[PDB]
């Protein structure tokens, strides 16, 4: 479903990424590793549609459409979701209003329709339970008063609700613990239908113990210098 | 300028008997004249469009269908005014409503102005009649009083002008809600002016709501007065959305102890518009608490102007007052000019203000877009949230929703 | 200086010292512009070192020994004709201070013209020019403490500060005047102080404690032209008796990523009226401008007044500005609580006020912080009550 | 010795204390009780020299000198300390500077002379521990951000520093739980040299468990209608009189 080819991207005037190629097929879990400054979070930012990232070469296309020409909301409509490394607080906007508006948006974009409130909050209850969220989540302003763990799990809940085709975790395992990680793992894993694919950009690799990658890739000075299966070890 | 003389001729116009009060106001209007951009209080608010124009006072007439097409959906006691003129046919019977209402030009009992300025005078002189509204002692009317103003322009470069004058007396222990609604019949530009004086007696509770909803091309210049006795409560919420140039004054005196005052306004300039919202508050007695929240959202080369002043009289002790102005600038050419002001003549008091100027959080916007929500919908969620504190004070849900729609029309949507 | 001012008086003050004729016409244009001006009433009821490139000297000395330098920088910030008293100051001014700091030079010590004068007050007009070239640092301290006349005496200073790329200037002022009983009150402090951050990464910091004028009219300003430039302003102002003050700062944000901080503590006593008046202005070019203004007032007794008139004009949508203002007092119970612990009313009031001003005095050079606080103390005693 | 002679004190025109007489000798602890409005607070304020309490007829004498002729600061110099029911916050002013100023003032008075940094320092570290105050108390602004109990304890810390001869606790036991009460008590008791005297104006009787009074007096209508030792406190419950 996803094909990225010879990607030269630069912010700052950076040399961030000089030629990266990755091809992802439906039903696959890919892990992405490396040291900081390799550009992995830039990879995520470029896929998500962050504005200040200049693409100086190559292309990224998703199901045969050029992704790089699409706005963030359109890339989301196409089924790309990103779990943020630092989920944003949006005071004054309830989780319910947010998730419902987004859901209606992507249902519309996909030519499908639409959740009755009755069923929508059943879905919500199910996902709240699944990720062990506060039961009042719907009426609380998004991520306000949440710890890092709660924000991470919240974004995974969003992932569960909006039903994306390609899910990217962008250093989303940061600052979590063994079993907050079991929880996000449960949430992510409950989403494997053999259709969806997952790109895990790792802060550190223990996440891959609870979400096991079918493939593993390693970044250096932006570039993929290694690939393999679940089994890869260091030093 | 030529404008003063035109207004003068409108004053002395055919077959119009004018009260002594109106003439007295006209003469001080003519004495001070019109302010320039180098006046202390006129720096940011343009008069150039208004003072070169040809003015006429033409009272037209409208059908009930037009009225209800423009009207709020609300259950109320509704008085309807067209082009400075009370229209009985379009109004509701006030008897037994709890409101004792009399429309006429007798001004003998009307209070003096708290702060006098040129346009207050203009409206006072050109007002064709006075609405005398009284709520008797201890009474708490079931329905809110709604004063609807329908003003229209005329064909040509002529500016049709209309000036409305109301006075409301809340008797000791009375509790009432009053709403000002301002709309344009059509897109022809017009010059509106309005003065609403309210007297709040001991243990009386007032809720005042002003909705200035008129067309993008018109001029709205208004000055309201609130007089509070001791143990009195007054809330005033103004949502100023409409007009090309709008300048609103609310002047309040706290003349008795243990009174509560709260004054809010919302300004949302789009497209070259200038929205000027001003307050004047005097704590003349101690033990009063006052709170003010003034929010502006500026788009599109728009200009918001805030001015507010808290004067704490000598010896008014245990005064508690606060003023907040929050301004959000989304246009690169957008401007906000804000001057919160304290004049404090008593030592044993607590008085503070704060004023902020801020942007849209780009990170929030992106976060919302990344889940599939359109950029404009996102920006609207955030903006709505920013004005939510103001719109949430409207207790009537039906009314609140209409106001929120009116707000929505000026957003990046609809 | 009186009697009188005409063209010939200007021409006499010039040429009593050997004055190059560019200087002369600076004076002349000043005078000529001053004639066309009206007189504003919108205020209330009117150490041996061998440098290291550094020049610390007199205004006139600077004219004589360093003409090109003075000529390129003078009137650059505060032109003769800038305003009434500044124009009157450009002509007529002899006294003043010139400071030049060459590139890459951090001044080893703190430059000070501050002197404690027990002689009756010296003079009416002066001009200071402080120039910090690139990569420069200088801390300058200015002021006097003197007794004052039973005649209205007009002190109108003009201070021009120019801070170039990557340079920082710390400018301090401690002025305290003592007029027992109520004579004048008084003195007229009309000062135009302005700093230009030119001057990418440039930083300017104003710091002031001021006491005992009849009327004070001042708005020390930072013009932040350079990108990433920084203005800062810290002010303690006291009024007592019938003294009046209209005082504040003007931060004009022009360059990108400009930051300004304003902290003012006004103190009002007796029948006096103290007003803060200031402006935070953001031009459309100043992107990601940031300001934080905090204006606090303390009233002592029921007969005084304290006023606050901030001006915020923001034409940019990347700006973040916060402005706070708060009112404070010395209460009966605080005072008695101090007394019962054996502290006199005097020392108590001095102490409480000094606590109120802590955040400003922090920003002074420590020695001058102590000086400022002792002088504030004795002024407080003499006229409070 | 504190000799309170014949006191009639009126407050905002109302006679509160009517003809009160009390004598207090060095080393002694006195407790004053009654229903509220019997003039406890008024007595405390009169002794402190609060200016709004007008003594109408009546007299108070301390250490051979007329007390009512002395200003509050002078009475403090003479050794009168009052632990307040509502201590004041003094923003910007550190406890160290405040204490140091008070101490130097009352030391200049009495013809003693200014303390050396070492013993002030030691004394502070020492009292701060004793009353379980925050370690950083010296740099904190007086009473700012403190709970009520912390303010009470702060003023007893002050009492332990400023060297008073006569200590009046004016309902300073109010709103204190048991542990706070104990700490206050240890504070006051550590001040007993047999020289200092203590007048405890009681909000509630519980504090008398922690500091045992030598004498107990009951104010009714501005005067003492009953007197005894500690036992008195119990006794009244049996006599159907209370307070």
């Amino acid at each position: 479903m996803l094909s990225i080819k010879d990607l030269h991207v630069s912010v700052e005037d950076k040399a961030i990424l000089r030629g990266l190629s990755l091809d992802v097929h439906p039903g696959e879990v890919h892990a992405i590793m490396g040291p900081n400054g390799s550009g992995k979070s830039t990879l995520s930012a470029t896929l998500a549609g962050r504005e200040d990232y200049e693409v100086t070469g190559g292309t990224v296309e998703f199901k045969g459409k050029d992704l790089l020409a699409l706005s963030p909301e359109d890339r989301a409509g196409e089924g790309i979701f990103m779990a943020f490394q630092y989920p944003v607080e949006i005071p004054g906007v309830s989780n319910q209003f947010f998730l419902q508006t987004a859901l209606n948006a992507v249902r519309s974009y996909r030519g499908q329709e639409t959740l009755d409130r009755f069923d929508f909050q059943d879905l919500m209850e199910e996902k709240i339970a699944l990720l062990k969220m506060p039961e009042d989540l719907l009426t609380r302003s998004v991520n306000v008063g949440f710890s890092g763990g709660e924000k991470k799990r919240n974004d995974i809940l969003q992932m569960a609700v909006l039903e994306p085709e390609l899910c990217i975790l962008d250093e989303s395992d940061s600052g979590l613990d063994i079993d907050a990680l079991k929880v996000v793992a449960d949430g992510v894993n409950s989403l494997r239908d053999g259709k969806r694919s997952f790109i895990i950009v790792t802060h550190y690799q223990r996440i891959l113990d609870y979400i096991k990658p079918d493939y593993v890739h390693v970044l250096y000075q932006g570039r993929i210098v290694k690939s393999g299966d679940f089994t890869l070890v260091k030093q | 300028s030529n404008a003063l003389q035109q207004w003068h001729h409108l004053f002395e116009a055919e077959g119009t008997k004018r009260s002594p009060q109106a003439q007295q106001h006209l003469q001080q209007l003519l004495r001070t004249g019109l302010p320039t951009r180098k006046h202390e209080n006129w720096k940011y608010t343009p008069l150039e469009g208004l003072i070169n124009s040809q003015f006429v006072s033409i009272a037209g007439e409208i059908s009930p269908q037009q009225r209800d097409a423009l009207a709020l959906t609300l259950d109320s006691v509704r008085l309807v005014f067209v082009d400075g003129r009370y229209v009985p046919a379009l109004s509701d019977a006030t008897e037994g409503s709890g409101y004792e209402v009399s429309i006429n030009d007798d001004r003998q009992g009307l209070p003096d102005a708290i702060q006098a300025e040129v346009f207050l005078h203009l409206t006072e002189s050109l007002a064709q009649s006075v609405t005398h509204i009284a709520v008797k002692r201890g009474q708490r009317p079931a329905k809110p009083l709604l004063l609807m103003h329908i003003t229209q322009g005329v064909a040509g470069e002529e500016v049709n002008t209309a000036h409305y004058r109301h006075h409301l007396d809340l008797a000791e222990g009375a509790e009432a809600t009053v709403i000002e609604h301002f709309v344009s019949l059509n897109d022809a530009r017009h010059f509106t002016g309005a003065r609403f004086t309210i007297n709040v007696a001991a243990n009386a509770h007032l809720q005042h709501i002003k909705l200035a909803f008129e067309n993008p091309l018109s001029h709205h210049f208004a000055h309201n007065d609130l007089l509070l006795a001791e143990d009195a409560t007054a809330f005033s919420h103004s949502f100023l959305l409409g007009g090309a140039v709008l300048r609103h004054n609310t002047s309040t005196q706290l003349n008795g102890e243990n009174s509560t005052l709260r004054i809010n306004s919302l300004a949302m300039p789009v497209k070259n518009e200038v929205c000027d919202t001003r307050t004047w508050l005097e704590h003349n007695k101690g033990f009063c608490n006052s709170r003010q929240l003034h929010k502006t959202i500026v788009s599109d080369k728009g200009r918001a102007v805030f001015n507010g002043l808290i004067n704490v009289a000598q010896h008014a002790i245990k005064t508690d007052g606060q003023m907040t102005n929050n301004n959000l600038l989304m246009g690169k050419l957008a401007e906000v000019d804000t001057k919160p002001q304290l004049e404090i003549y008593a030592d044993d008091v607590k008085c503070s203000h704060g004023a902020t100027v801020g942007r849209i959080d780009d990170e929030q916007i992106f976060y919302l877009r990344s889940r599939g929500i359109n950029q404009q919908d996102a920006q609207q969620m955030i903006i709505y949230a920013f004005a939510a504190e103001l719109t949430e004070a409207l207790r009537d849900e039906g009314l609140k929703q209409q106001v929120l729609a009116r707000i929505g029309q000026r957003l990046p949507g609809g | 200086l009186a009697k009188g001012i005409n063209e010939e008086v200007v021409r006499a003050i010039s040429a009593k010292r050997n004055e190059p004729e560019w200087m002369l016409e600076f004076r002349l244009n000043a005078y000529r512009a001053w004639l066309e001006m009206e007189e504003p009433h919108w205020l209330k009821a009117h150490e041996k070192l061998a440098e290291q490139g550094i020049i610390f000297c007199s205004f006139g000395e600077a004219i004589h020994d360093h003409p090109e330098l003075v000529r390129k920088y003078l009137g650059t910030v505060v032109p003769g004709n800038d305003n009434f008293f500044a124009a009157l100051n450009a002509a007529v001014a002899s006294d003043g201070t010139f400071i030049y700091v060459p590139k890459g030079v951090r001044c080893p010590m703190e430059l000070s013209t501050y002197f404690r004068i027990n002689a009756e007050k010296t003079g009416q007009f002066e001009r200071t020019i402080l120039v910090a070239d690139e990569d420069s640092y200088v801390s300058y301290i200015e002021g006097c403490s003197a007794p004052v006349r039973d005649s209205y005496q007009l002190h109108a200073a003009v201070v021009e500060v120019i801070i170039h790329k990557n340079a920082e200037v710390k400018y301090s002022t401690v002025q305290n005047w003592f007029p027992g009983d109520n004579n004048t009150g008084g003195i007229l402090n009309f000062v135009t102080k302005r700093a230009l951050c030119e001057g990418e990464n440039s930083k300017m910091s104003w710091t002031q404690s001021e006491t005992g004028s009849a009327i004070t009219w001042k708005y020390p300003s930072c013009i932040l032209r350079g990108d990433n430039s920084i203005g800062e302003f810290y002010s303690v102002a006291l009024t007592s008796g019938h003294q009046q003050a209209d005082t504040g700062t003007k931060m004009i944000h022009i360059g990108k990523n400009t930051k300004s901080t304003i902290i003012s503590k006004g103190i009002s006593a007796g029948h006096s009226q103290n007003s803060y008046r200031g402006l935070v202005k953001i031009m459309p070019t100043a992107t990601n401008a940031r300001n934080f203004t905090q204006c606090d007032s303390m009233l002592i007794g029921a007969n005084c007044g304290a006023h606050t008139f901030p001006y915020v004009e923001c034409r940019n949508n990347s700006a973040q500005l916060e402005h706070e203002a708060t009112t404070s007092r010395i209460g009966e119970d605080q005072l008695f609580y101090c007394l019962q612990r054996g502290i006199s009313e005097e020392d108590a009031i001095s102490m409480i006020v000094n606590g109120f001003c802590k955040d400003v005095f922090s920003e002074l050079p420590l020695e001058f912080a102590v000086e400022a606080q002792k002088l504030l103390a004795i002024s407080l005693e003499h006229s409070v009550g």
